[PDB]
């Protein structure tokens, strides 16, 4: 079976992964023991997909193919002492003694360099337990020092020894509302430059969009990180549902680069999800389809009805019937909602996964009979970089906080290269919309 | 578990440190020999070392160049929970001259205290750094403290060096000498220096707290209340500025610009509060502890700390609003200058309180007045004999003067608009 | 009061200070401290910077008088040089820093090549104190720019030096890196692949910027300079 290894770096990465692995365990009927829920006899996935993310290390014992990395032991210790302490093997949870302290530099150059060998070993241990390794799923924030510095470093060493294997990335784009550092713009611009050629398709998670979605749709006046992560997992689970279950679209990691990316550098699709109801009725295919094109339903805070669309994959879950989707999708094309790019021969691609989406019982989200996830590669996502580049430019003009980086093994000129590369990236997204 | 080693230096340093330890004991829920809400027990090993008895002894060291004041704390209430072998003291004081503490009598004691902290560090899972309570005004606190700092960094080059410096005021006649020399050292070796002005401190007790003729003790209650609130992020989980390094990165844009002002609220000791009222009373100059004009100048970075029965949402909405009104006081080229942290633990007996850590450019007025006093004496070559007879040089004076002057030039320089290079 | 030998190590620091300065003037206006290095190897680390500053000042004066036997010289270098680099170059005093280096340079003149001296400075690269590491790098730098690879087997020498260079070139501390690069341009003036690509770029730029004495070399120059008086 073609296996996929899920690598989580940093606080945000490990806490999001907690939610993702809580939902994946609930979707396939895996108890925190790694054992099957009462009555199952077989995991709800396998034989179809479940084998990809879970490793039956012995009869009845199913352990996620995952690796947690964090420079502080704090976040990971919670896992080691939590209710899922038996889910992961102890060899899969790797921690240091001191963190990167919101500094990309020591995460990439100084501290994170010291724990690199361990992580590269454990991954290799996992990669050897595979009979057809397909690739990896990176999940990390770009704000902190570890998920940003060590994460990017890890994505570089993975391209080094697992070259022919594809890598997908879930990046937590920084937001002022839930920020933990003033130098988050620095970290962000630095990694995006050092992961721009070490990722086949990166799904951006803007903490500001998730925040306001939890605030509006979920009716929470001040959503915590747990709130954000519950929503995020619900989306990520939907993105990778076709991998773990019966898929008619994106049943392969490689299918993502094929379906969404025209050029290597452009691999940041805008993700939409619907519906997101509070845990306190029932909808339809037409509604959730229309909702995908409304501003308050994206992982990044930009307009669905803006920019140029180069690729689009509509992914439906649950009790969904093909007649409705063909009809609802046609209602979108005929009404001329989005503006497709002239040079793309094909248009909207549709996938169906009849396995009903599920929300954890301890979450603020309700269970829906049918839900949709839209992955669209639009040029409106360039605005997210545009935004972070101002923040970066403002500080760097006075070399503010730069000494913290040059003091941790970085050249001052690396800021320059990381800025030009993102500057070129901005131009790439506007020039690819012409013709 | 990122442990921290505290070093008190001199009379002021040992007296202030004492009040600090006496305060954070109750907040962590300890007896005065080290023995509820469970949050009080979590980060308990940051400032306190677990003695194999279930009883905690502070990871603290009490150094003074004379048994005088170190004798005082020794038989006071909290004199108990202090490790008996953490007390270091010489025979004779340093007579308020920076030179003795830094070259002569102070340097001879340094090696003896180093053994203690070197033994202390050999009991830390992963020590993160040191904090030092001292006074720039005297001879032991300034001179030996700075010499202690430089040699602590020579042994522990990758550890955080926080510092609670107390600034002298015009009310012995050599305080500007000692303060200017220590500042010259602090600007090169200190990672974080919380500056506390004795004049502002005095004025709070007299004007706000309407204490007629206040004592060092009353002055220390305010230092202690601030230090407690400052280290709130360091003694309680799930926060923002958890390390001494994280806090420094967020607050220090430029290497030699790491000197901060502190503010505390509420203060008024009549003889409840609302979040908006508390916030206003936090930015109030009447509630500051440095005799510089904070409104005249710009905040480079800010880090507030709210504690007690206060909702996070109402605190965040109030800080965001306050930043909007006063957007001219926060530098434009540093997006999100302010880090706001909320803790559920109350200072007791208070429903809520707020601690204010600012990297303001207005602090130049502190170094300005001292530099103006250093000059008026140095031009007359006054009192030099007492310093230069300990092996010092007139050049070293001119260095301290010109150095600290550049320090000022930088603060005024960064009060400029969006300009490239 | 007297005598000099006891004041040199007397409890009070000031006595040690004045006594060092006496040793200094004794050297200049010319007491054989050249035989046993343990004497000045004690003074170089006086544990009182103000006095230590003058012991080194006097040390430099001591070696400036001699002017024979290459075996006894190697011992002087093996005793003093590591002490001057560790406690004299890491110092934050102008006089101490300058004078300490001058000793290390002048002590290297006694030898035939920079080999022995350099190999004594090298093991400081494994210390955890950055300003000590950078001091060693800046020291090896100066050693080359003062004497060159003269009388050295560059086949044995360089691959040992470069062996511990990459680790330093990626060191966290900025100054260590800055001195490491300064050591590279010197080695050229007379390895990459394991270095950061951006470091190599900046190197290549620094390369495009070039225009263009041991004890025995002084005795030989004067051996012919003296015999040139055959008028
Ligand atoms: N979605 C989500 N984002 C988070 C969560 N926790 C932290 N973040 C984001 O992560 C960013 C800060 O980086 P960290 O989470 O601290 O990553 P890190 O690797 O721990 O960084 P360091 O500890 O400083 O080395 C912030 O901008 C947050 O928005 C979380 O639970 N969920
Ligand atoms: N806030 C506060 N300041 C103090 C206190 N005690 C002394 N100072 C200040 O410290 C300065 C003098 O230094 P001290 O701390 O008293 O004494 P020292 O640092 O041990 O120096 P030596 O007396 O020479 O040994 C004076 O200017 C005082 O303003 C105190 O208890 N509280
Ligand atoms: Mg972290
Ligand atoms: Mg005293």
């Amino acid at each position: 079976m073609r296996e996929v290894i899920s690598i989580n770096v940093g606080q945000a990465g490990c806490q999001i992964g907690n939610a993702c692995w809580e939902l994946y365990s609930l979707e396939h009927g895996i108890k925190p023991d790694g054992h099957l829920e009462d009555g199952l006899s077989k995991p709800k996935g396998g034989e179809e997909g479940f084998s990809t993310f879970f490793h039956e290390t012995g009869y009845g014992k199913f352990v996620p193919r995952a690796i947690y990395v964090d420079l502080e032991p704090n976040v990971i210790d919670e896992v080691r002492n939590g209710p899922y302490k038996d889910l992961f093997h102890p060899e899969q949870l790797i921690s240091g003694k001191e963190d990167a302290a919101n500094n990309y530099a020591r995460g990439h150059y100084t501290v994170g360099r010291e724990i690199l060998g361990d992580v590269l070993d454990r991954i290799r241990k996992l990669a050897d337990q595979c009979d057809g390794l397909q690739g990896f799923l990176f999940t990390h924030s770009l704000g902190g020092g570890t998920g940003s510095g060590l994460g990017s470093l890890l994505l570089e060493e993975l391209s080094a020894e697992y070259g022919k294997k594809s890598k997908l990335e879930f990046a937590v784009y920084p937001a002022p509302q839930v920020s933990t550092s003033v130098v988050e713009p620095y970290n962000t611009v630095l990694t995006t430059h050092t992961t721009l050629e070490h990722a086949d398709c990166t799904f951006m998670v803007d903490n500001e969009a998730i925040y306001d979605m939890c605030k509006r749709n979920l009716d929470i006046p001040r959503p915590s990180f747990a709130n954000l992560n519950n929503l995020i997992a619900q989306v990520v689970s939907s993105v990778t549902a076709s991998l773990r279950f019966d898929g008619s679209l994106n049943v392969d990691l490689n299918e993502f680069q094929t379906n969404l990316v025209p050029y290597p550098r452009i691999h940041f699709p805008l993700v939409s999800y619907s519906p997101v109801l509070s845990k306190s009725e029932s909808n339809s295919v037409s509604e959730i389809t229309n909702a995908c094109f409304e501003p308050g339903n994206q992982m990044v805070k930009c307009d669905p009805r803006d920019g140029k669309y180069m690729a689009t994959c509509l992914l439906y879950r649950g009790d969904v019937v093909t007649r409705d989707v063909q009809r609802a999708v046609e209602q979108v094309k005929n009404k001329k909602t989005v503006q497709l790019v002239d040079w793309c021969p094909t248009g909207f691609k549709i996938g169906i996964c009849y396995e009903p989406p599920t929300a954890t019982p301890n979450s603020q989200l309700a269970t829906v009979d049918r839900a949709v996830c839209m992955l669209s590669n639009t040029t409106s996502i360039a605005e997210a970089w545009k935004r972070i580049d101002r923040k970066f430019d403002l500080m760097y003009a006075k070399r503010a906080f730069v000494h913290w980086y040059v003091g941790e093994g970085m050249e001052e000129g690396e800021f320059t290269e990381a800025r030009e590369d993102l500057a070129a990236l901005e131009r790439d997204y506007i020039e690819v919309g012409a013709d | 578990m990122r442990e921290i080693i505290h070093i008190s230096t001199g009379q002021c340093g040992n007296q202030i440190g004492a009040a600090f330890w006496e305060t954070i004991c109750g907040e962590h829920g300890l007896d005065f020999n080290g023995t509820h809400d469970d949050i009080q027990k979590e980060r308990l090993n940051v400032y306190f070392n677990e003695a194999s008895s279930g009883k905690w002894v502070p990871r603290s060291i009490n150094v003074d160049l004379e048994p005088g004041t170190i004798d005082a704390v020794r038989n006071s209430a909290i004199g108990n929970l202090f490790r008996p072998d953490n007390y270091i003291f010489g025979q004779s004081s340093a007579g308020n001259v920076w030179a003795k503490g830094h070259y002569t009598e102070g340097a001879e004691l340094v090696d003896s205290v180093m053994d203690v902290i070197r033994r202390e560090a050999e009991g830390c899972d992963s020590l993160q750094g040191f904090q030092i309570t001292h006074s720039l005004g005297g001879g032991t606190g300034s001179g030996m403290g700075t010499l202690l700092i430089s040699k602590i960094r020579e042994e522990f080059p990758d550890r955080m060096m926080a510092t609670f410096s107390v600034l002298p005021s015009p009310k012995t006649r050599v305080e500007p000498y000692n303060a200017t020399l220590s500042v010259h050292q602090l600007v090169e070796h200190s990672d974080e220096t919380f500056c506390i002005d004795n004049e502002a401190l005095y004025d709070i007790c007299q004007r706000t707290l309407k204490l007629n003729q206040p004592s060092y003790g009353d002055l220390n209650n305010l230092v202690s209340s601030v230090m407690s609130g400052v280290t709130t992020s360091l003694r309680y989980p799930g926060q923002l500025n958890s390390d001494l390094r994280k806090l420094a990165v967020n607050l220090v844009p430029f290497p030699r610009l790491h000197f901060f002002m502190v503010g505390y609220a509420p203060l008024t000791a009549i003889g409840s509060l609302t979040v908006p009222e508390l916030t206003q009373q936090m930015f109030d100059a009447k509630n500051m502890m440095a005799a510089a004009d904070p409104r005249n100048g710009r905040y480079l970075t800010v880090a507030a700390f709210f504690r007690g029965k206060v909702s996070v949402k109402e605190v965040e909405d109030e800080m965001h609003k306050v930043q909007s009104k006063n957007s001219d006081y926060f530098v434009e080229w540093i997006p999100n200058n302010v880090q706001t942290a909320v803790c559920s633990v109350a200072p007791q007996g208070l429903d809520m309180a707020a601690t204010f850590i600012a990297n303001s450019t207005s602090i130049q007025e502190l170094f300005k007045r001292v530099g103006d006093q250093f000059s008026a004496m140095f031009k007359r070559k006054a009192f030099l004999h007492w310093y230069t007879s300990e092996g010092m040089d007139e050049l070293e004076f001119s260095e301290a003067e010109s150095n600290m002057n550049d320090l000022v030039s930088e603060y005024q320089q960064y009060q400029e608009a969006t300009v490239e290079d | 009061t007297l005598p000099l030998e006891e004041r040199l190590t007397y409890k009070l620091w000031k006595a040690r200070l004045e006594a060092y300065k006496e040793l200094n003037q004794l050297f200049r206006n010319s007491q054989i401290y050249w035989r046993d290095p343990t004497l000045f190897a004690q003074y170089i680390t006086d544990s009182n910077v103000v006095a230590q500053e003058q012991a080194i000042v006097a040390l430099n004066s001591l070696i400036d008088a001699f002017a024979l036997k290459n075996a006894h010289n190697i011992t002087l270098i093996s005793t003093w040089t590591p002490l001057l680099v560790e406690k004299g170059l890491t110092s934050s005093r102008a006089t101490t820093k300058t004078q300490s280096m001058s000793c290390i340079l002048s002590l290297c003149g006694l030898d035939t090549s920079i080999t022995q001296s350099v190999e004594l400075v090298i093991p400081f690269f494994e210390k955890k104190l950055p300003k000590l590491i950078a001091a060693a790098a800046n020291c090896v730098y100066e050693l080359m720019a003062a004497f060159g690879l003269t009388n050295v087997n560059v086949q044995t020498f360089l691959p040992e030096l470069l062996k511990h260079v990459p680790q330093l070139a990626g060191h966290g501390d900025r100054n260590v890196r800055s001195q490491t690069m300064n050591l590279i341009v010197e080695i050229y003036k007379v390895l990459f692949k394991k270095l950061k690509p951006i470091q190599v770029k900046d190197l290549h730029k620094l390369f495009a910027k070039v225009g263009d004495l041991f004890e025995w070399e002084k005795r030989e120059l004067e051996k012919k300079r003296s015999q040139e008086e055959e008028a």
